[PDB]
């Protein structure tokens, strides 16, 4: 009974077994600061069965420094107590209770055990007991820019799935009898030594077939070998490998015994030698913090560093850690003790709801056991950093200026940035800003831009939404409640509704982009991706990236004059199955998927859009004559759509959908196998119908099974929509009226001067001339996955699995038809709480303008394995332009608007470079290869007229630049890159 | 010295050649015997797949080696 | 993008074609229109055939789309023009040009792949009666492309 109207995106992540097992655990969360609630958010949109908080501690003004459920009137009031209130509101299937006394056996009550902001000593008795009961114990902690986790799920933790993709599979040339398997031509199957396969479906080698799981062993890129088949047969041919996945053991520790000798996880290989110093650091944080009646040490003090540093030594000396302690790296972590940042906080709190995740579904491989990670190379060197700056002032900014002084505080209270989209990692960057205090001074602003209005599917990881608000703008709710979290934010935002295209430019134009100090993605497309990476390399504005995938995500940065543009890199291509497999030929799901896809545009979006164009255009005739590829397929649908099949009752909608049904299911695979019968040989004398291709056979309609009745209701129902009748869902008119229906005969045929424009006009003229029809319109059918009563995926999952019956391929249920036909992403809350913290670690890199290109640091992780990986920014090109330095992507030409002759001149005695095609938008400007009429008549004209004239558009009045792609070559006819041409109007 | 090739259909094809000859001219003589282009020519020996511009000598081919041939599908 | 595009109109011109004239429509050069001749030793003598060209906006990273405008009788190429390869459908590496494309449709017209067709029909007419499909071929060719 899972709301997959809710859990839509998340259930392509997890699956329905890892939801049903997941509303069943239950989550204890020890400690409600920054950290607690982000975990807490997280765990409740998830879906878990409950979630229960403990952290009785009076609110204080510095906690507000990353909560963002705490307002400055809840000071003196328990921390639990006023954010339940708020917490209960996030999901209705998640109660939410508060617990004022903790006891060890209560904790028999949780399945899952969170534990934040607490002293070692109860840390260890609390696992001294859930360790021995079978409980998973997650413990987290993060100090200012340095972050700890620790993961313990038992001695005997089962990991059913390691990596969380798909079973690999795949097809087979030949088998040897020694063993060797053979994929097909240029086929990887991606097999790693070690794994388990079976066989089917393989020809010679029945014995193969039987299932039983076989060892891997990789011999090459397309072939392995599985050991000795001599007993099962000799030779063979063709089949199908399928990769089997068993379930792990994986056996942890207790934290007493880990402690002495821990198993780290090595976030990045740059910096190997820091995780045993931090694993020493953090024992000696909390001897201190136990030492000082739980007092951490002050911000930049050098006496408590000292302190701090002697008790590291000592510790070190007592555990027999043969490691030599870095003391700057040690004394860094002590100034920065008291830290609470928000992005520190956010970041880990969507590791450890990933790894409670992974502990109450036991899937995916899990940390072991230790993960340490630090950002210290945020830490700001263009401000004074001493203990005097960082020193609290008593305001709710106290936990970032610990880390960062007043100074830097005030330098992004005056950012003006400017966000792109209203998703969830817009939202999650909102919450981010507003907890930062972002563009809270005088100069500050904020824009956020998005036209989309929020849908029930968004509500599972957007949290600033609720089922209220559903229908409505994204910006507008964003807006409101980001100011009601940080009323200082009361009109600094605004808030459009434009798409950000070549259509917004007369909002988002020179005024406004001249005044931005970084600009921030949150697309979920590649176009509008580039076209805001070419409006920012134009204006040289900084631009953040990020991009999740399911469990994966990535982060990157492109600042101006040091690194190159996002276009520069590129994501994989999509992959469209040769139009022959689709058409005719198809082996897997994903073709008849796509068929039916193809199918539902030809028959319910292109006619209808052709029978109104034809009533509107008064000369669409003639123009689709001599411009459409078939006029005679446009004839004969208006016709058929207008006067021949125009249906006049429900009845005649069945009707045309069992006529359908029987032309698409039973002829064509009748033609189909007379044109290639089953017994028919290639060329070569090979069989026709074996390997890739599957032999078909034709379907009888059956009006009792369930599939054909589903596909004549969703056939009918949208030939009804389209004709605007009244459909019908009761089977007992189906059954009436399919009865008496006499199937016309069909027999395949075998086949064996200027008279066709003659019969193109009889029928072009048998069309009822458009004054006779005024106002008669017929609706087309838009595709919209998610809504549910308009038949669309019921009709394509119906059109799906029939013509996988056909061709005896494996039928797929209406979740995944949606999947793969709505070209849905999977997308998950704990990966945007990730790629927000890095996102937003890497803002105030760019901030302090840190000018070397070592200190900022593309991001990528995925969450199933536990990866996360940091590198270097890939520096821009340079080049050699008339013996000059010239950067490739941030260099341009400023140039007046002269004539195009002026412009080829300067070019000639400027850059001494002969100038051959000059484009601009979508239009070639000029070229080295025209008629010179054209040219003379072009030559001496301004570019901003010959622009005009070319593109046969005015300029509108809003447009002050023009940008020119120029290709030139040098005097000896050698083409050499040029940077592109800003010309100024 | 000689050396055999197996089709996808069992048949065995005897060729004689060198170990210092390269796979292009294999290709070559596998072409010229039965007419498949050596574009979609893939020799395997011992799991491994011969690639163009090398000779049999790098993949230790020695006396009477066999040799698996499969046919690439054009589009 | 423009400078590819660019790039290789202007090489094309520098590689004399002998069969071919990709030449943009106008001044759009996301939209050329191309033509092909006929191969001296194949049914399709003495035809001149142009092709349509759109370049995605991704060009060079997604494959441009070529159809046929001219009506030609190939057992891979069906009636609204749509060509059957892999270059161009899912074996498009950003590593082709348009002389590539434009020297394997030539190739294609020198010798069709029956084995994997398009249409079944006239795939099944050229493997059983060789000769109803030369000449159903050279009258296509004699009505379509000339003239
Ligand atoms: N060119 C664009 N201009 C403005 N906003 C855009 C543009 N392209 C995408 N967006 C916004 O980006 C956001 C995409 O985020 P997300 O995919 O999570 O939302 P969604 O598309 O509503 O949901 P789903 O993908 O789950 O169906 C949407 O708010 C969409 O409005
Ligand atoms: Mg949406
Ligand atoms: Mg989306």
């Amino acid at each position: 009974t899972i709301d997959e109207g809710l859990y839509s995106r998340q259930l392509y992540v997890l699956g329905h077994e890892a939801m049903k097992q997941m509303s069943q655990s239950n989550v204890l969360i020890i400690g409600c600061k920054g950290l607690g609630v982000e975990i807490a958010k997280n765990v409740c949109l998830a879906g878990v069965k409950s979630v229960t908080l403990y952290d009785p501690q009076p609110t204080r003004i510095e906690d507000l420094s990353s909560q963002y459920f705490l307002t400055e009137d809840d000071i003196g009031v328990p921390r639990a107590k006023v954010t339940v209130s708020k917490l209960a509101e996030l999901n209705q299937y998640v109660p939410v209770s508060v617990v004022d006394e903790l006891s060890t056996e209560y904790l028999k009550n949780f399945k899952c055990v969170v534990v934040t902001e607490t002293s070692l000593t109860k840390q260890l008795e609390i696992n001294d007991f859930t360790h021995k009961n079978h409980i998973a114990y997650i413990a987290a902690d993060s100090r200012g820019l340095f972050g700890s986790i620790f993961c313990d799920f038992g001695e005997n933790f089962i990991c059913t799935d390691t990596d969380g993709n798909e079973p690999l599979t795949g097809m087979i040339a030949s088998i040897t009898d020694d063993g060797v398997v053979t994929m097909l031509e240029e086929t990887r199957h991606g097999l790693e030594n070690g794994d388990f396969v079976k066989f089917t479906e393989v020809k010679g080698m029945p014995g193969l077939n039987d299932g039983t799981p076989r060892k891997v062993e990789v011999k090459g890129p397309y072939t392995f070998s599985i050991g000795s088949v001599k007993d099962l047969g000799s030779a063979g041919y063709n089949g199908v490998f399928t990769q089997v996945k068993v379930p792990t053991k994986i056996s942890f520790k207790s934290l007493r015994e880990s402690l002495k000798d821990p198993e780290y996880v090595y976030p990045d290989f740059g910096k190997m030698m820091r995780p045993p110093q931090y694993h020493i650091a953090f024992q000696a944080l909390s001897a201190f913090a136990d030492a000082h009646e739980g007092s951490l040490p002050r911000p930049r003090n050098d006496i408590d560093a000292a302190e701090f540093f002697e008790f590291c030594k000592k510790i070190a000396s007592t555990l027999q850690f043969d490691v030599e302690l870095d003391e700057k790296l040690i004394k860094e972590i002590s100034y920065q003790a008291r830290g609470d940042l928000v992005a520190m906080s956010a970041f880990l709190g969507g590791a450890v709801a990933q790894e409670v995740l992974k502990a109450t579904t036991s899937k995916f491989y899990p940390l072991k056991q230790y993960f340490y990670f630090d950002s210290l190379e945020s830490l700001p060197s263009s401000v004074t950093i001493s203990e005097e700056t960082c020193k609290p002032r008593g305001c709710r900014y106290d936990g970032q200026i610990a880390v960062f002084g007043s100074e830097f505080q005030e330098k992004i209270a005056s950012l003006s940035t400017f966000l792109v989209g209203a998703g969830a990692i817009g939202c999650e960057m909102l919450k981010n800003w507003a907890m930062m205090g972002v563009a809270t001074g005088e100069s500050g602003h904020i824009s956020v831009t998005d036209m989309d209005s929020i849908e029930k599917s968004n509500l599972n990881r957007q949290f600033l939404f609720r089922p209220r608000d559903v229908g409505k703008l994204k910006s507008e709710c964003a807006s409101t409640a980001v100011s009601i979290m940080n009323p200082s934010l009361t009109g600094k935002i605004t808030s459009y509704q434009e798409r950000v295209g070549p259509e917004s430019e007369g909002i988002f134009g020179d005024e406004f982009f001249e005044k931005l100090s970084l600009v921030t993605n949150a697309l979920d497309n590649v176009e509008a991706r580039m076209y805001v990476d070419r409006r920012c390399v134009f204006f040289e504005k900084p631009l953040l990236e990020s991009g999740t995938l399911g469990t994966k995500g990535n982060t990157q940065v492109v600042v101006p004059h040091l690194t190159e543009s996002y276009g520069s890199s590129q994501d994989p291509p999509e992959k469209s199955f040769p139009i022959c497999t689709l058409k005719n030929f198809p082996n897997r799901i994903e073709h008849t998927i796509a068929w039916a896809r193809d199918l539902f545009e030809g028959l319910f979006k292109q006619p209808i859009d052709n029978v109104n164009m034809y009533l509107s255009s008064p000369n669409f005739l003639e123009t689709s004559l001599k411009t459409s590829s078939n006029p005679r397929e446009v004839l004969e649908n208006i016709r058929d759509y207008l006067v021949t099949e125009k249906p006049l009752s429900f009845e005649e909608c069945i009707m045309w959908a069992r006529l359908q049904f029987d032309k698409f299911f039973n002829n064509n695979i009748q033609q189909l196998l007379f044109n290639f019968p089953k017994d028919s040989v290639t060329s070569t004398g090979q069989p026709f119908w074996s390997g890739p291709k599957r032999a078909p056979t034709p379907l009888s309609f059956d009006i009792h099974n369930r599939e054909h009745f589903d596909f004549i209701v969703a056939a009918a129902s949208l030939y009804a929509f389209n004709y605007g009748l009244k459909s019908e869902t009761d089977p007992a008119i189906y059954e009436r009226v399919l009865a008496g229906y006499n199937p016309p005969p069909f027999a395949p045929k075998s086949g064996i001067a200027n008279k066709d424009k003659q019969e193109l006009k009889s029928i072009a003229d048998s069309l009822p001339p458009p004054s006779s029809l005024v106002g008669f319109r017929l609706t087309p059918a838009e595709f919209e996955k998610d809504d549910d009563s308009n038949h669309h995926i019921d009709f394509i999952t119906a059109a799906s699995n029939l013509r996988a019956m056909n061709y005896d391929i494996t039928p797929a249920d209406r979740f995944k038809t949606k999947f793969v036909a709505g070209k849905i992403v999977p997308a998950m809350c704990t990966s945007t709480a990730v790629v927000s913290g890095l996102v937003c670690l890497e803002l105030v890199k760019l901030v302090d303008g840190k000018k070397k290109i070592e200190e900022y640091k593309n991001g990528f992780f995925n969450l199933a394995i536990g990866l996360f990986t940091f590198s270097d920014p890939i520096a821009s090109p340079k080049m050699k332009v008339n013996g000059k330095e010239i950067d490739k992507i941030w260099d341009r030409y400023n140039l007046p608007d002269c004539t195009l002759q002026e412009l080829i001149d300067y070019f000639q005695k400027e850059e001494g470079l002969e100038v051959t095609m000059l484009s601009s938008g979508v239009s070639l400007l000029y070229a080295n290869f025209q008629p010179p009429k054209k040219l003379a008549e072009r030559l001496p004209l301004k570019i901003s007229e010959l622009v005009e004239q070319i593109t046969k558009k005015k300029l509108e009045p809003f447009r002050k630049h023009l940008v020119l792609e120029i290709c030139c070559d040098d005097a000896n006819g050698e083409d050499v890159e040029v940077p592109f041409i800003c010309i100024k109007l | 010295m000689q050396i055999f090739v197996k089709t996808l259909t069992g048949k065995t094809i005897t060729l004689e050649v060198e170990s210092s000859d390269t796979i292009d001219n294999v290709k070559s003589k596998i072409q010229d015997k039965e007419g498949i282009p050596p574009d979609q020519q893939r020799l395997i020996f011992a799991g491994k797949q011969l690639e163009d511009g090398r000779t049999l000598s790098d993949y230790n081919i020695q006396k009477e080696s066999t040799l698996h041939l499969v046919l690439r599908l054009r589009g | 993008a423009l400078k590819r595009i660019n790039r290789e109109l202007a090489d094309l011109g520098k590689d004399p074609p002998s069969s071919s004239s990709a030449g943009p429509v106008g001044d759009d050069l996301f939209h050329w229109q191309a033509t092909i001749m006929g191969p001296a030793d194949s049914p399709y003598a003495g035809g001149v055939f142009f092709l349509s060209i759109h370049f995605p906006t991704d060009y060079p990273f997604k494959p441009p789309k070529v159809n046929f405008t001219t009506r030609i009788y190939h057992p891979n190429i069906n009636s609204n023009g749509s060509i059957c390869l892999d270059i161009l459908r899912d074996q498009w590496s950003p590593a082709l040009t348009i002389s590539k494309v434009l020297l394997s449709i030539s190739s294609l017209l020198t010798d069709p792949n029956p084995d994997d067709p398009l249409v079944p029909e006239i795939a099944h007419v050229y493997k059983t009666d060789r000769s109803r499909y030369e000449l159903s071929a050279r009258e296509w060719t004699r009505k379509y492309a000339i003239g």
